[PDB]
RNA sequence: AUGUCCUGUAGAGCACUCACAAGGCUAAGGGCACGUAAUGUGUUCUAAACCUUAUGAAACUCCGAAGGGGCACGCGUUUAGUCCGGGAGUGAGGCUGCGAGAGCUAACUUCCGUAGCCGAGAGGGAAACAACCCAGACCAUCAGCUAAGGUCCCUAAAUGA
RNA sequence: GGGCGGUCGCCUCCCAAAAUGUAACGGAGGCGCCCAAAGGUCACCUCAAGACGGUUGGAAAUCGUCUGUAGAGCGCAAAG
RNA sequence: CCCCCGUGCCCAUAGCACUGUGGAACCACCCCACCCCAUGCCGAACUGGGUCGUGAAACACAGCAGCGCCAAUGAUACUCGGACCGCAGGGUCCCGGAAAAGUCGGUCAGCGCGGGGG
């Protein structure tokens, strides 16, 4: 269940980020393919660059989102480069969750 | 059996013998008005049967039905009604009526002439026509046969409004 | 009190609506809809409720709070041209 | 407010130290004359309580 | 023979209605809210059924609205008490339309019987 | 260019009236102009079936 | 004049509320019936009620305004926007319009609000007669016209077309 | 009108006259609570209701299912 | 100009049904299961690792009315207002604002926005 499922977390979510601005949003995709990530500054805006893979590629699902959380925590985070961000937290918390938030700080961020 | 007339207003429509008149037709809308002589030509014999002209005063000449009936409320001026013409490409309101007629083979137990006092058919029609000939109210009043609404002699085609099931004529002495 | 059949004599009760603020009409934290006496924050009523709608207003300054769960708040952020200062 | 054991209960927590009875009841659903607590009482943390008069 | 009881209550006022309809054989219509005492109309039908036939069934458009609230008269100056009266009003309405023939509107005859106001037949 | 002033008092609303806050004027015998404001040509049309063409 | 937002009457209309008429169908329904392991077999009628036909309404629904308020742009008449105080009144009205409430929609009976009126000023019309059509005044002139009302008379004014 | 009776506080409106917006021997439902939790946090789950035939199962209580302007329920009138 | 995980605007001119198709980069199933997470029971949509296989209804695309859905200044219904028929309603004209169904059309849009390609 997802697409029937995937519901309660999305308006709540922004609530904090529309609510105070002070904090980034997050993307966060299953597919167990790549891992990527894509954020953007306060609820009244979507758009900003990123990057792909042509880095370690070996996929998974654990290690793999810590990854980005250093890996690429400022190398598309141009503007400001940390300042005051939220994780989304569309789902349960498997340690993807966990492993990425507590390899945020690991290079930037201020959470 | 002709046209003129133009009048934006309800003054003449509110003065002795005239109408109030309604036109939508394919760029071409106003209200017109015309007297009202042998204005009761509708439910009589033309309804539907059959389409003439009009010759209006300038342009065209658009054959157009009868658009159901109406009369009047109560009274029996006719205070202003409708009037369709072929010339569109989506409304609605059909005038396929279903009647009474014949000796009313009742005594067979108990039971007066044909009633019905309604004024709405499950109908369709799709362009905009309403031809004239059905019947439906006779076949054998009794039971084992019955005869109403929901195939019947149906104008030309299929049926569509909602739910097809109404009542009208039927049986029940 | 004492009573009984074939007569009655009991009292009757209503409030007062009261509600303030009168729509495009400068802001602040005036209060508008008591129907809900609890009442709650609103910020910058907006309009709110089931079904589109909200009222065209648009005038910035404060807070707002407003009726109840029936219509709506509004919170937003806008003045109504305004945004940059002041 | 009524008197005799029936319906409504007259019950009022005892803190030491920490002067309040919590001034509200419930009823004796629960039992009878023991009646464990916690909770805050002037402010500090939390107190004593105990039930006992 | 209306409602069984749900309360009581209703106003006043008149003017015309809302319950026309084109009919099939030979209408007959109201015109505004005239007078039938409910008891009236409690003879309205057996009045229009003497002796028509046998057996016989048709159609009418109308049905008993009510309550009034007439109260004793020991000395009017009080609140109220109960309906004991029954009143129909109506406006332009259909209620009754023949489908024999050669009897027309017999019934129809001494319908306007019961009828202080004017109620014509018409026809459609 | 050259006004002049319809023909009634009482029967009139006090809509209407606000056409004397408006522009100030007593009775009827000697009407006059107006300064330069479309936005008052339709601040008379209420009985206009009662002035004349401008004269 | 204009910008902008809403209230949701009047009504349409209906599909959650109460009930409404006709047809198809509905009897998981009930009983008249030689039965009789539910009765497999079979029958007859509302009835819940789905669709259709297509019903009403103060307390109905995704509809929708007159009007009104909020402020703003600007001036046409004038202090309109702007509180503190010496002291009032006497609390028990009437009527036409606007709609209901108790009500054989009856009552210069009774409750309500909204313009006016008489409690604080006269007339023509109205036979004279508080709210009705026209009109509210500084004292004096046997000076003029307008609206109502009238153009045969008792007391004005064309039995003019 | 005396007044037995009936009335004396709060809350739902109908009628109240689409902002506020009154009355009444005009009318209908009650009360002066609950709760250590129907309070705060995080999470997942759409309710009555029919149908499919299968249990002690001569309806109904069991379950799977689509439908479901969701018609449940959210502590006791009522509106929102 | 290519296909395409996606954030809005939005809120039925993107509800359902019919044809077929792409799978290798998009996306589904699956595989293995003891361990992070420990699911009212189990680990199946909530689990740790992924190279077969296939894309079948579920994932996508355009054609695509069977009814929905947007569907008009135009006659009606409703209305600030003016003298009147006239009985309260109701009603004539003057006369502004100006529903709904019905008349066509269209419906399976469209623009910025992060890419795996000849």
């Amino acid at each position: 269940a997802t697409t029937i499922r995937r519901k309660l977390r999305t308006r709540r979510k922004v609530r904090t980020t529309t609510a105070a601005s002070g904090r980034l949003r997050l993307s966060v995709y299953r597919s167990s393919k790549h891992i990527y990530a894509q954020i953007i500054d306060d609820s009244r805006g979507q758009t900003l660059a990123a990057a792909s893979s042509a880095a370690l590629k070996s996929g998974n699902k654990t290690d793999t989102a810590a990854a980005v959380g250093k890996a690429l925590a400022a190398a598309a985070a141009e503007k400001g480069i940390k300042q005051v961000v939220f994780d989304r937290g569309s789902y349960k918390y498997h340690g993807r969750v966990k492993a990425l938030a507590d390899a945020a700080r690991e290079g930037g961020l201020d959470f | 059996m002709e046209l003129t007339a133009k009048p934006r207003t309800p003054k003449q429509k509110l003065d002795e013998s005239m109408i109030a008149a309604v036109a939508y037709n394919k760029e071409n809308n106003v209200s017109f008005a015309l007297d009202r002589k042998a204005f009761d030509r509708a439910f009589r014999q033309q309804s539907t049967t059959g389409l003439f002209d009009i010759t209006v005063e300038g342009g065209e000449t658009f054959p157009a039905l009868v658009k159901a009936v109406q009369m009047d409320k109560r009274k029996r001026a006719p205070i202003h009604v409708d009037f369709y013409m072929v010339t569109y490409g989506e409304p609605v309101e059909v005038s396929v009526p279903v009647h009474t007629t014949g000796r009313s083979q009742g005594e067979v137990q108990g039971g007066l002439v044909d009633i019905v006092v309604h004024n709405l058919q499950i109908v369709a029609p799709g362009p905009r026509r309403i031809p004239q000939e059905l019947v439906v109210d006779v076949t054998k009043m009794n039971i084992g046969d019955h005869i109403t609404a929901g195939d019947i002699k149906l104008p030309e085609g299929c049926t569509l409004a909602a739910d097809p099931e109404l009542t009208v004529v039927s049986v029940l002495p | 009190a004492h009573k009984k059949g074939v007569g009655s004599s009991k009292n009757g009760r209503d409030s007062n609506p009261k509600y303030l603020g009168v729509k495009k009409f400068g802001g602040e934290v005036v209060k508008a809809g008591n129907i809900l006496v609890r009442q709650r924050g609103t910020k910058f009523k907006a309009g709110q409720g089931v079904g589109m709608g909200r009222d065209h207003t648009l005038f910035a300054l404060s807070d707002g709070k407003v009726v109840f769960i029936n219509k709506g708040k509004g919170a937003r952020f806008i003045s109504i041209e305004a945004a940059q200062t002041e | 407010a009524k008197d005799g054991p029936r319906i409504i209960v007259k019950m009022e927590s005892s803190a030491g130290t920490g002067f309040y009875y919590t001034t509200t009841k419930n009823r004796r659903n629960t039992q009878a004359k023991l009646e464990l607590k916690k909770y805050d009482p002037v402010a500090k943390k939390h107190v004593v309580f105990r039930e006992k008069k | 023979t209306k409602f069984r009881k749900q309360f009581r209550g209703r106003m006043t006022g008149d003017a015309k209605g809302g319950d026309y309809v084109a009919f099939g054989d030979y209408g007959l219509i109201a015109m505004e809210p005239a007078w039938i005492k409910s008891n009236q109309i409690e003879a309205c039908r057996i009045v229009m059924s003497r002796h028509f036939r046998r057996g016989g069934k048709i159609y009418i458009r109308i049905f008993p609205d009510k309550p009034v609230t007439k109260k004793p008269a020991e000395t009017r100056m009080g609140k109220g008490k109960g309906a004991v009266e029954y009143w129909v009003s109506v406006v332009k309405p259909g209620r009754v339309m023949f489908e024999v023939a050669g009897v027309t509107e017999e019934q129809a005859k001494e319908a306007f019987r019961l009828a202080g106001h004017k109620l014509p037949i018409q026809t459609k | 260019m050259k006004i002049k002033l319809v023909r009634s008092v009482i029967g009139r609303p006090g809509n209407q009236v606000k056409t004397v806050q408006a522009l100030g004027l007593r009775k009827i015998g000697d009407s006059r102009e107006v300064s330069d404001t479309p936005a008052v040509r339709g601040m008379v049309k209420t009985v206009k079936h009662l002035l004349e063409v401008q004269e």
